[PDB]
């Protein structure tokens, strides 16, 4: 039932090109979300400071 | 129990808050006292389920 | 980026972590193996 109710209302918003409709919104790829800040392993000792 | 769905969550979201809050605060790294807050809660889950 | 170097390395340290973790809870075991016998 759910899987049909979202598949009849995904059709509904697609069919309607000109209103905007906010979408989901993932990553780009598999990679850290501030490469500034930290790496995939972490120190336990600290980044920058002791 | 495999039915369960194991996921983040608000308090979860609250609890990190604070942490961001308090480590601003004291010039001290977010992440790095996550890493001490889990090298701890492995010790405190040991010791739960041991007992 | 730039990371502050360390005498220890993560895998190093964590293990060192982990050796000094389990060896206090075998240390807590023992003790409570010891209670509730005498
Ligand atoms: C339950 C977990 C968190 C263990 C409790 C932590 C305490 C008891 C112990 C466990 C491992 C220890 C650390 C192991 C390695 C180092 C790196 C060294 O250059 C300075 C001391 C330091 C940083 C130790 C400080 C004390 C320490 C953090």
């Amino acid at each position: 039932g759910v899987p049909i109710s979202i598949l009849i209302m995904v059709l509904v918003d697609f069919f309607i090109q000109d209103t905007y409709t906010q979408k989901l919104s993932v990553p780009d790829g598999f990679k850290v979300s501030n490469s500034s800040a930290r790496g995939w392993v972490i120190h336990p000792l600290g980044l920058r400071s002791e | 129990q495999p039915l369960l769905v194991v996921g983040f969550s608000g308090p979860l979201l609250v609890f990190e808050e604070a942490f961001f809050s308090f480590c601003e605060t004291n010039g001290l790294e977010y992440i790095v006292g996550r890493v001490w807050i889990g090298f701890w809660l492995i010790l405190l889950v040991v010791l739960v389920v041991a007992f | 980026r730039v990371q502050l170097a360390h005498h220890f390395s993560e895998p190093e340290i964590t293990l060192i972590i982990f050796g000094v973790m389990a060896g206090v809870i075998g240390t807590i075991l023992l003790i409570s193996y010891g209670i509730r016998r005498l």
